[PDB]
């Protein structure tokens, strides 16, 4: 096999035209069981039964559904394409504002292949662990840490993270101490990060969201 | 975009060619703007 050979310009546009890409590829050269027999194992019956799979149901309901048309579309979930808001980036650091952990300021990892962003702040700083959160319900700051040359161990996945009391396995607590080890001396880097990441946000009688910074 | 073709086939060469323009049109206009800029600080040294 090959590459596409039509570099995209546009979504659904190629750079090459119908004839340019018959020279280009060369064209002016390149031109042209439901049954299964077993024995039965006794005499005198002829050790031919014939036996189909899928075989015939054995009751038939007195009503059934027509079937719906065709769509061209409508792709399940696990091949939709996963879009990242261009305000967020490995290192940044975000608020969660529905979860359990409102207010909360934590450090954005990598994210995972469900669309959902893998973030965790120090649990040593707000007691937040390796967690899981949506974009959509996250607002990002403008400071930034820079995660780069910092190993996310692979066996993160979203599987890793799907729920089954709850009990902390021995796999988190070690996966949580070896990411943790690795963040916590670049959050030492730059000063008063601890505290900003330790307090909680809120809003006041003062400002107002539309006219922060963030 | 697929609904326009296929009333008008011929669209999709109006659309390519039009971005291939306007993508050297614009690329035309930000080196004789830098070369401008190439000029100023040109006039900066020689004084």
């Amino acid at each position: 096999p090959h590459c596409s050979r039509n570099p995209v310009l546009v979504r659904g546009i190629g750079r090459y035209s119908r004839s340019a890409m018959y020279s280009r590829k060369a064209m002016y050269k390149r031109k042209y069981l439901a049954t299964v027999t077993k024995p039965v194992g006794g005499d005198k019956n002829g050790g031919t039964r014939v036996v189909k799979l899928r075989k015939m149901p054995r009751y038939y309901p007195t009503e059934d559904v027509p079937r719906k048309l065709l769509s061209h579309g409508k792709k399940p979930f696990s091949q939709h394409v996963r879009k990242l808001r261009a305000s967020i980036t490995p290192g940044t650091i975000l608020i969660i504002l529905t979860g359990r952990h409102r207010g909360k300021r934590v450090v954005f990892l990598k994210q995972l292949a469900s669309g959902l962003l893998l973030v965790t702040g120090p649990l040593v700083l707000n007691r937040v662990p390796l967690r899981r959160t949506h974009q959509k319900f996250v607002i990002a700051t403008s400071t930034k840490i820079d995660i780069s040359n910092v190993k996310i161990p692979k066996h993160l996945t979203d599987a890793y993270f799907k729920k089954k009391k709850y009990e902390i396995t021995e796999q988190r607590k070690i996966d949580q101490k070896a990411v943790d080890s690795q963040i916590l001396p670049k959050i030492k880097a730059i000063p008063q990060l601890q505290g900003y990441l330790r307090s909680v946000f809120a809003l006041t009688n003062g400002i107002y969201p539309h006219k922060l910074v963030f | 975009l697929r609904i326009m073709l296929k009333l008008n086939p011929y669209a999709k060469t109006m659309r390519r060619n039009t971005i291939l323009r306007q993508a050297r049109n614009h690329k035309l206009r930000v080196d004789k703007a830098a070369a401008a800029a190439a000029a100023l600080q040109a006039k900066s040294d020689e004084k």
